[PDB]
RNA sequence: GCCGAGGGUAGGGCCCGUGACUGGGGCGAAGUCGUAACAAGGUAGCUGUACCGGAAGGUGCGGCUGGAU
RNA sequence: GUGGGAGAGGGUGGUGGAAUUCCCGGAGUAGCGGUGAAAUGCGCAGAUACCGGGAGGAACGCCGAUGGCGAAGGCAGCCACCUGGUCCACCCGUGACGCUGAGGCGCGAAAGCGUGGGGAGCAAACCGGAUUAGAUACCCGGGUAGUCCACGCCCUAAACGAUGCGCGCUAGGUCUCUGGGUCUCCUGGGGGCCGAAGCUAACGCGUUAAGCGCGCCGCCUGGGGAGUACGGCCGCAAGG
RNA sequence: AGCUAGUUGGUGGGGUAAUGGCCCACCAAGGCGACGACGGGUAGCCGGUCUGAGAGGAUGGCCGGCCACAGGGGCACUGA
RNA sequence: CCUAAGGUAGCGAAAUUCCUUGUCGGGUAAGUUCCGACCUGCACGAAAAGCGUAACGACCGGAGCGCUGUCUCGGCGAGGG
RNA sequence: CCCUCGCCAAGGAACUCUGCAAGUUGGCCCCGUAACUUCGGGAGAAGGGGUGCUCCCUGGGGUGAUGAGCCCCGGGGAGCCGCAGUGAACAGGCUCUGGCGACUGUUUACCAAAAACACAGCUCUCUGCGAACUCGUAAGAGGAGGUAUAGGGAGCGACGCU
RNA sequence: GAGCUAGCCCUGGCCAGGGUGAAGCUGGGGUGAGACCCAGUGGAGGCCCGAACCGGUGGGGGAUGCAAACCCCUCGGAUGA
């Protein structure tokens, strides 16, 4: 669901905001926190490396399973769904009857007090992790792995699912959250099911506010500035691009291609995406 | 659906008499029964809209009767659709 | 002293007359353009709707026979 | 009530194969496609035609019927669940509890609209080729909404049987679907055809009345202007 | 298509030949409406007249009855 | 005849109209501005978005009531210079 | 003569590029309030009545104790005075109608606050993650302890119909 | 050279008083169940009026200034970007 307010200020009249409902812990589990060193968008050398950032809620990290083949055999129960503010997707928090405590980031369909588990010999059902090669072919999984042990790195955000398309020797076939299709290795782990909070996408932010509550500074127009600046600078009144439109920095904008051609990634890309 | 047996308790809970199947208590009992359903059918088949127009005759029928037994037997009325929890 | 005809201030409601200009409508006709309908009317017709075209109209979708063979 | 029946009636969730398209491997060569005839188009950068692999969407061939179901719109592979109407036999229960229905409320083909998916085929708009005096068409090659899914709107129709619902009475023949019997046939309930009496301006209707009658409702009052204007209510708009 | 604050009723008084929210004070939350309230338009009503086979339709001048008005409004005085 | 193709809906003397105080209408005793119209748009036009839009504005136009030393048209008075 | 201020007969914007400036209006209580509308608004629309003091009668509340006292919020009646009762001080002038920008915001520190910038929102496009992109010779960083409902770049700028 | 100024990072602080009255919740009505309507409760918001605080709209003064940007009147925001 998604909440709307009745148009008592002009702002509130578009905004929209989520319906957390399958929120059940109000409160993160102080053992799996720690401090979120905002950036501002600086590096190192302490500049802005990506314009625009900066003044946002505080946030407190939750520590996140992007592993789970690190407990294989152990069975869990969820015990609370919960907020995570450094994320689009909802959080779970696990009781190992090992005694151990983790989050994942919680499948659509996930309920509290079920319980999960991650191997080779884990049911096909929401929750549980498994090498690909043991998932079955055409159910729609998330949570994925890119290359065995580094940990999930597909299928994370809020609604997202990537699909097991067939097999091919030591790899498996997915078709990603883009429409790409790619070969992924089988000893890559897999979470069944998708990511939840699917009606993420649905958010009105409502007004220049709530960009500035998500750290998010206001962007300018190329068009708007100078030469010095931009290519599409200056100019008597308002004014066409006058070239093809770039960016700050000069590049192509519209439509120019940056993946690198030699990747050696490319093997293993079967259909670049699609829309 | 409903079973043979589960309706009998209602057949067996609203008879007038011993032998009674029909009479207007009995009658209006059994309708209670598969209006209460239907309605639960339809609050998960919200689509089934065919349906409805049994539960809107179910509805119907069961509001004629009643008319009926308020007309003849004001005290017995009431009593129906008490143990029946019906108005509103 | 109250009420009080009515006068005055302010804001509302219904109706009537009228208005640069504008929308189609009726009639007039000895005008221009095409030929959509009535025969299978030369792409069967009509239809609600939608998009389009100088104009009758066309086409999509579904419907009707009030369609020749 | 008890006991049975037939059915594409409705909702949810699955799942099967035929075919079209695209992609991949093979093998193969100079054309393929299309029309009245053609061109556009596609094709030596290897098409068509053929074999294997794969992806995805939509619609269900034979059965299929002058058939079945639904109040109407409408509903067709198959599987399970949930659910509605309806007929039959027994003559067991209630005892006129009935009929109709201004307002109201719900349902309501297609197209259309909103947010999000999906998009193989088809295809308004649009482009191109032909035809032609012209061709903003008919024919051919392309092609976007949309057609599909979910939720929410719109509420119109040649929404038709151009025939409001219920009840009773008034010859029969025949074909068909579906219950029940004493299974030649008898009896119910639906679907067609021809016909008694009667009705009708005629055409035709005729136990599925458009016949003879009662009840209640909706509707008509010369053609156009006009389903327009104004007012009013509804809708995001279209518009009702 | 909804209307109503003297509004609807009660009590107490004022007022008249006399009842009455007719008028005033207080008290209650009521009164009217699809059997068409409220609003807009039009008209004085009847005996009768005209037409019509009747049912009905149209009408209300003259004449008789009642009402209303007396330049437009408001008010009282004298008085059975 | 020419083009790759010849501006669609909507809007238009406009923050855009040169001729221009275009023409007509409204408002005024009188209106180069303002509002409503017309269209031979010098030189609108569809995300350098098109046409509208309730609410909002120390934005920029036009009008009216109220009230005034803004003005007719100036006068006197106070205080700091 | 200047500045700051006070008042002014009759007129009342005739001033001027412009009502610039200055009048007016001004708080609370009560009555009342239009087009249009995204049904919130427009609205303090507008317009108007009240406002001091004295006496008599009475209602609810707090702290007490359930009462006195103290404090809070009222109601009704009859009277007094002045030109005048938010008697001083602080405290909106209003309305109709176009353009531009949806709106709150932001800006040329020190001649421009705007119609400019931003803005939610729409679209195109890049990016399979040791992402693209950005800074750095590099190492290392940001992106992001994020992962296509995510991140970069660009134009447009609520919303409606396009 | 970021003790001015601009952005960000870490950690503290501040915003008198009044007004309007969203959702939610409770009760009543309505219905087959609903949608929903009403009342109370409630206290939302780049909401409203207005001090501090942050500004700098119009006008006047100032102009070898009180001041190398000030003064007066007026005006914008004031729980939020
Ligand atoms: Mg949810
Ligand atoms: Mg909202
Ligand atoms: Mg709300
Ligand atoms: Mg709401
Ligand atoms: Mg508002
Ligand atoms: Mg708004
Ligand atoms: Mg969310
Ligand atoms: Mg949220
Ligand atoms: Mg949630
Ligand atoms: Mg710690
Ligand atoms: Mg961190
Ligand atoms: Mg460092
Ligand atoms: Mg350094
Ligand atoms: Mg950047
Ligand atoms: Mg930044
Ligand atoms: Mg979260
Ligand atoms: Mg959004
Ligand atoms: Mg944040
Ligand atoms: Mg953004
Ligand atoms: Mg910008
Ligand atoms: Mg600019
Ligand atoms: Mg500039
Ligand atoms: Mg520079
Ligand atoms: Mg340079
Ligand atoms: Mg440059
Ligand atoms: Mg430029
Ligand atoms: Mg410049
Ligand atoms: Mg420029
Ligand atoms: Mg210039
Ligand atoms: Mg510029
Ligand atoms: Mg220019
Ligand atoms: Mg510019
Ligand atoms: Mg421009
Ligand atoms: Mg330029
Ligand atoms: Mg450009
Ligand atoms: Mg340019
Ligand atoms: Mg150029
Ligand atoms: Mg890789
Ligand atoms: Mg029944
Ligand atoms: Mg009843
Ligand atoms: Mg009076
Ligand atoms: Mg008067
Ligand atoms: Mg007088
Ligand atoms: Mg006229
Ligand atoms: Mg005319
Ligand atoms: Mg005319
Ligand atoms: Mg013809
Ligand atoms: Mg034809
Ligand atoms: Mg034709
Ligand atoms: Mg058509
Ligand atoms: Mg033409
Ligand atoms: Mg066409
Ligand atoms: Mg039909
Ligand atoms: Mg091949
Ligand atoms: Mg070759
Ligand atoms: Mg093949
Ligand atoms: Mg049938
Ligand atoms: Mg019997
Ligand atoms: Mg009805
Ligand atoms: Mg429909
Ligand atoms: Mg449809
Ligand atoms: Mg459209
Ligand atoms: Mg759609
Ligand atoms: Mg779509
Ligand atoms: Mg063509
Ligand atoms: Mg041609
Ligand atoms: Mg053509
Ligand atoms: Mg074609
Ligand atoms: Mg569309
Ligand atoms: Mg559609
Ligand atoms: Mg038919
Ligand atoms: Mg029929
Ligand atoms: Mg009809
Ligand atoms: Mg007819
Ligand atoms: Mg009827
Ligand atoms: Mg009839
Ligand atoms: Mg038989
Ligand atoms: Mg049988
Ligand atoms: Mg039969
Ligand atoms: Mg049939
Ligand atoms: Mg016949
Ligand atoms: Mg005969
Ligand atoms: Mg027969
Ligand atoms: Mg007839
Ligand atoms: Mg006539
Ligand atoms: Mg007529
Ligand atoms: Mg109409
Ligand atoms: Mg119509
Ligand atoms: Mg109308
Ligand atoms: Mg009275
Ligand atoms: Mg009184
Ligand atoms: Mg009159
Ligand atoms: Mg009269
Ligand atoms: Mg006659
Ligand atoms: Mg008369
Ligand atoms: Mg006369
Ligand atoms: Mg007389
Ligand atoms: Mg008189
Ligand atoms: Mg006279
Ligand atoms: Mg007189
Ligand atoms: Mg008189
Ligand atoms: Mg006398
Ligand atoms: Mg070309
Ligand atoms: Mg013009
Ligand atoms: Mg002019
Ligand atoms: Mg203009
Ligand atoms: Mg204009
Ligand atoms: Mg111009
Ligand atoms: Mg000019
Ligand atoms: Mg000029
Ligand atoms: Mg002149
Ligand atoms: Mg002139
Ligand atoms: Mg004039
Ligand atoms: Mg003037
Ligand atoms: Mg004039
Ligand atoms: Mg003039
Ligand atoms: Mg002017
Ligand atoms: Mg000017
Ligand atoms: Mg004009
Ligand atoms: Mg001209
Ligand atoms: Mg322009
Ligand atoms: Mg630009
Ligand atoms: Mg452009
Ligand atoms: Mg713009
Ligand atoms: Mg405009
Ligand atoms: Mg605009
Ligand atoms: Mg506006
Ligand atoms: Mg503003
Ligand atoms: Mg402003
Ligand atoms: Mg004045
Ligand atoms: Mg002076
Ligand atoms: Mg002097
Ligand atoms: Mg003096
Ligand atoms: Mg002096
Ligand atoms: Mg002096
Ligand atoms: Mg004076
Ligand atoms: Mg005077
Ligand atoms: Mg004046
Ligand atoms: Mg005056
Ligand atoms: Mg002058
Ligand atoms: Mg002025
Ligand atoms: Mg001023
Ligand atoms: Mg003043
Ligand atoms: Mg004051
Ligand atoms: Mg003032
Ligand atoms: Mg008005
Ligand atoms: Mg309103
Ligand atoms: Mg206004
Ligand atoms: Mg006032
Ligand atoms: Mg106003
Ligand atoms: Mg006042
Ligand atoms: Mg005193
Ligand atoms: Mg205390
Ligand atoms: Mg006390
Ligand atoms: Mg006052
Ligand atoms: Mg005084
Ligand atoms: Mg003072
Ligand atoms: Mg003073
Ligand atoms: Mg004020
Ligand atoms: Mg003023
Ligand atoms: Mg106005
Ligand atoms: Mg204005
Ligand atoms: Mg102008
Ligand atoms: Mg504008
Ligand atoms: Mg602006
Ligand atoms: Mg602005
Ligand atoms: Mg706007
Ligand atoms: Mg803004
Ligand atoms: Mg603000
Ligand atoms: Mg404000
Ligand atoms: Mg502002
Ligand atoms: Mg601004
Ligand atoms: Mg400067
Ligand atoms: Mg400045
Ligand atoms: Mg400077
Ligand atoms: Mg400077
Ligand atoms: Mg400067
Ligand atoms: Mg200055
Ligand atoms: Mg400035
Ligand atoms: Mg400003
Ligand atoms: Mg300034
Ligand atoms: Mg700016
Ligand atoms: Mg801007
Ligand atoms: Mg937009
Ligand atoms: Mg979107
Ligand atoms: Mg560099
Ligand atoms: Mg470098
Ligand atoms: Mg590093
Ligand atoms: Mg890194
Ligand atoms: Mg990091
Ligand atoms: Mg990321
Ligand atoms: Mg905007
Ligand atoms: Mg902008
Ligand atoms: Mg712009
Ligand atoms: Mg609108
Ligand atoms: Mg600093
Ligand atoms: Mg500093
Ligand atoms: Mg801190
Ligand atoms: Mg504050
Ligand atoms: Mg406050
Ligand atoms: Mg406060
Ligand atoms: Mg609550
Ligand atoms: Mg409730
Ligand atoms: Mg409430
Ligand atoms: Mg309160
Ligand atoms: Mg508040
Ligand atoms: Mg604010
Ligand atoms: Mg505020
Ligand atoms: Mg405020
Ligand atoms: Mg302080
Ligand atoms: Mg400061
Ligand atoms: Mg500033
Ligand atoms: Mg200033
Ligand atoms: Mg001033
Ligand atoms: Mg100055
Ligand atoms: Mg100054
Ligand atoms: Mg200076
Ligand atoms: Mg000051
Ligand atoms: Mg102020
Ligand atoms: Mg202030
Ligand atoms: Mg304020
Ligand atoms: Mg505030
Ligand atoms: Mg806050
Ligand atoms: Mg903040």
């Amino acid at each position: 669901a998604v909440k709307k307010f009745k148009p008592y200020t002009p702002s509130r009249r578009f905004m929209t905001v989520a319906d957390f409902s399958e929120i059940t812990k109000t409160e993160p589990e102080k053992s799996l926190v720690k401090p979120l060193k905002k950036t501002g968008g600086r590096n190192n050398q302490g500049r802005i490396t990506v314009r625009f950032r900066g003044g946002g809620h505080k946030r407190l990290y939750r520590i996140i399973d992007f592993k789970r083949w690190d407990k294989v055999g152990i069975p869990a129960k969820v015990a609370a769904i919960e907020y995570d503010p450094n994320r689009s997707a909802r959080i779970a928090l696990l009781h190992y009857v090992d005694g151990e405590k983790r989050y994942i980031i919680a499948p659509d369909g996930l309920q509290v007090g079920q319980q999960v588990v991650a191997g080779p010999d884990a049911p096909i059902q929401v929750g549980n992790a498994l090498p690909l090669r043991f998932i079955p072919v055409g159910t729609v999984v998330h949570a994925v792995e890119l290359e065995p042990k580094k940990g999930a790195k597909l299928a994370r955000a809020a609604g997202t699912s990537a699909q097991i398309q067939g097999r091919e020797g030591d790899y498996v076939i997915l078709r990603l959250p883009s429409g790409e299709l790619r070969k992924v290795h089988g000893e890559c782990y897999a979470t069944v099911g998708a990511v939840g909070n699917a009606d993420h996408k649905n958010i009105v932010l409502g007004k220049a506010g709530r960009s500035r509550w998500l750290g998010r500074r206001p962007h300018v127009r190329g068009a708007a500035m100078n030469p010095v600046d931009h290519p599409h600078g200056g100019g008597e009144g308002r004014a066409p691009r006058g070239r093809p439109p770039a960016s700050p920095w000069g590049w192509q904008t519209k439509g120019l291609k940056t993946r690198k051609r030699r990747k050696p990634s490319s093997r293993f890309i079967i259909a670049r995406r699609k829309k | 659906p409903i079973t043979k047996e589960e309706k009998q308790k209602v057949i067996q809970e609203f008879a007038r008499f011993p032998g009674d199947t029909g009479s207007t208590e009995v009658q209006v009992a059994l309708l209670t029964l598969r209006i209460n359903r239907l309605s639960e059918h339809l609050k998960v088949h919200k689509k089934d809209h065919h349906s409805h127009r049994g539960l809107l005759m179910m509805v119907g029928q069961r509001r004629r009767l009643l008319r009926y037994l308020q007309r003849e037997d004001p005290e017995r009325y009431r009593a129906l659709i008490e143990k029946l929890g019906i108005r509103g």
